[PDB]
């Protein structure tokens, strides 16, 4: 890959520029995810369902086209030229927005002023989920192929610096866009993402000579299906595909099958991990409205409460906690850490469930009124700052799952997938938070009720948030119990 | 640290060319730039031309520029320097030197940290 | 890069049989499916029957069922067009083709790469 010369120079400038095209492809798509429905409800006037599901179409094709989005890198382009098509109509799409909002072009785009503008934000919107699609499963693969050569222990060195540039997207854009767009104006705030897209197209394509790539071989897949058909139409049931025993096809090429088959059921498992983890996101900021904010004030800035130390514990984790449990023999594997990982994600949420049970024993005593992104809501007498132990333990299991999660979708995959096994990684999630959102609307079913008085921006006081919380415990206390099955076969086995 | 050695040097008549070869050992893993220097009797040592192991952009001097070629092996682990129409004044000792961090001013030698032995080369 | 030899044609009377055979000579390997398709003189091609290289199940066309049959044999690499109960309708041009992909549909002409010369037999 690399000639022996400068060899640790071609690898920090070939690591440097993919960390900086994460950074800059993910400070754009907080730029136009994090105030959308904000955008829409404006003077010229969307209701408050149209504008969230504008927000989770454009998340669903997000995840939904992640594997055709890596297919189509280990079949016809190759990991280099597919990012470069993607960050071709992320850019593209990006553009409608800025029109959109300036007032001068608005008309022209949308359309007649209704004396709305749905034709423009829909097309923005699918392009831009088009590209931070199949992005996201090229720049993970494509990004780790630079240090492989260096064994498992520079990969992982790869994923701690990799996790810690997303999450400095988050701040970066969830703080500083955010701000300037709901403030100073909405034609320079969705200006700055539209211009960050393009410098990371850019970077990507000027160190085009640093990275090492290779080409792309479409028959790996085509061989797939066909050992697929023989052994359905027709010791694990693929064995007999090899020429040693009678079949048609080679030895090496089975043994890919057989390595799709037995990651697959693991992915099947996080399921449970991914859906009490997109809730967790999404409950927790609604707590948070609903206690005495310090002493106007974005709503964003409440959402990065967790990318604020997994920028701060990422640091402390590679060069304090990896190398002690190193030299012991503690933790190597994979699937040991996110099993790890899936236990502070339990302590969290029940964690949360102690601060919410008390915040309803205030309440009931007095609560005191306050205004966040215009609206109002009836806050308890309690500072916000009892929401940190419930926010640490997430990240420590952003540090041991996230992180770990990755590494090994990445280090169990054949070397002819490697796309195609991160692309389902991202579907799996993404099934993960849809089933979750289903699961919120169940429980909050006029049966049960425990959650059926809220609505949007509304006070949830009247609800029961108390007991939701320790559902989501014990549905994550079976799932780790069920992963530890999974994972002991899997290993047993490798 | 890294050693180098010269090699390729001697004395031709006007219009001659010549390959000098300048192998590197070590740990030349963390070799970024190579270059080779000129230090005519009486006048400060110069730059001639540099190279880039990480890129294989070039970089010339306009007192020589379009009529030497640098190149790298990455193979042999050397690089071969050709002069064309040669003349009087560039006979000088010659050096090949390497640098672990040489993007600003290549040509420049208190950049470089490594230094070889030299060769010396007679044009007449 | 893949090309299809027919033989086996000729002409019969009402109530004949006859035994096509169309041999190949590109890439034993990268074949998925084989098919045959008849078309008579100035009218719109149809198929005939397919055959997968892996499976062995054939798609018979649903107006030919029950007498014609189509078998391979790998030791020779040439597949073969059994025909009987022979009628005038069958009288047309007979194709032989072959595809890269067959999962989506064995029979749809609009999925075969490769095509052959093809043979005209003709029933009286």
């Amino acid at each position: 890959g690399r000639a022996a010369i400068g060899a640790f120079h071609g690898r920090r400038l070939a690591c440097a520029a993919v960390l900086l095209a994460e950074l800059l492809e993910r400070v754009a798509f907080y730029g136009i995810t994090s105030n959308l429905v904000l955008f829409l409800n404006g003077p010229p006037d969307w209701e408050g369902a149209q504008a969230s599901q504008a927000l989770l179409l454009f998340m669903g094709i997000t995840y939904l086209v992640s594997p055709f989005g890596g297919w189509l890198a280990d079949a016809l382009l190759g990991k280099f030229g597919t990012i470069l098509l993607s960050m071709a109509l992320y850019l593209l799409g990006m553009l409608a927005f800025p029109v959109i909002a300036a007032p001068h072009t608005r008309q022209g785009l949308c359309g007649d002023i209704p004396l709305y503008c749905a034709a423009a934000t829909f097309v923005g919107l699918v392009l831009v989920g088009l590209g931070v699609g199949s992005v996201k499963a090229n720049i993970t693969p494509f990004g780790a192929d630079q240090v492989k050569d260096r064994g498992p222990e520079a990969t992982r060195r790869f994923f701690n610096w990799f996790y810690w540039s997303i999450n400095l997207g988050a701040i970066l854009s969830l703080g500083g866009i955010a701000y300037i767009q709901q403030n100073v104006s909405f034609v320079i705030g969705y200006s700055i993402p539209a211009i960050c897209i393009g410098i990371s197209f850019m970077v990507f394509l000027c160190g085009q000579s640093f990275f090492i790539t290779k080409p792309p071989d479409g028959s790996a897949f085509t061989d797939m299906f066909k050992i697929l058909a023989y052994s359905c139409c027709s010791q694990s049931l693929f064995e007999m595909a090899k020429l040693s025993r009678g079949g048609p096809f080679r030895e090496d090429k089975v043994e890919d099958v057989k390595a799709l088959v037995k990651i697959i059921p693991v992915f099947l498992a996080l399921i449970p991990y991914w859906t009490v983890y997109f809730q967790m996101q999404t409950t927790y900021v609604l707590q948070s409205l609903h206690l005495k904010i310090p002493e106007t004030f974005p709503a964003a800035w409440l959402t990065m409460f967790d990318a604020v130390l997994i920028l701060i514990l990422i640091p402390l984790k590679d060069k304090l906690v990896d190398p002690v449990l190193k030299r012991n023999g503690l933790l190597p594997s994979s699937l040991k850490r996110i099993a790890v990982g899936m236990f502070f994600v339990m302590c969290s949420a029940f964690a949360a469930g102690i601060l919410e049970s008390n915040r309803l024993k205030i309440v009931k005593v007095k609560t005191i009124n306050q205004t966040i992104g215009n609206v109002t809501y009836h806050a308890a007498d309690m500072p916000i700052w009892w929401q940190i132990p419930q926010y640490v333990l997430i990240g420590f299991s952003e540090i041991f799952a996230s992180i770990a999660g990755l590494e090994f979708a990445y280090s169990a995959a054949p070397k002819s997938m490697q796309s195609a096994i991160m692309g389902l990684f991202f579907f799996f999630s993404g099934i993960g938070s849809f089933v979750g959102s289903g699961l919120l609307a169940l429980v909050s079913i006029k049966e049960i009720g425990w959650m059926s008085n809220h609505t949007d921006f509304g006070n949830i006081n009247g609800c029961q948030l108390n007991y939701y919380f320790f559902l989501l415990a014990a549905i994550q206390g079976a799932t780790l119990l069920l992963f530890l099955i999974v994972s002991v076969k899997y290993d047993h086995q490798k | 640290q890294v050693q180098l050695v010269e090699s390729g040097g001697g004395s031709v008549q006007a219009g001659g060319s010549l390959r000098l070869s300048c192998a590197a050992s070590g740990d030349i893993e963390t070799i970024w730039y190579l270059g080779w220097f000129r230090q005519a009797p009486g006048k400060e040592r110069e730059g001639v031309a540099a190279l880039s192991t990480v890129t294989g952009s070039t970089y010339y001097a306009d007192s020589v520029k379009g009529r030497f070629t640098v190149s790298l092996d990455n193979a042999k682990n050397t690089v071969y320097l050709q002069m064309n129409s040669l003349k009087p004044e560039d006979t000088a000792l010659y050096y090949c030197a390497a640098a672990y961090t040489g993007w600003m001013a290549p040509l420049w030698q208190w950049v470089y940290s490594y230094w070889g032995q030299g060769t010396q080369v007679t044009v007449s």
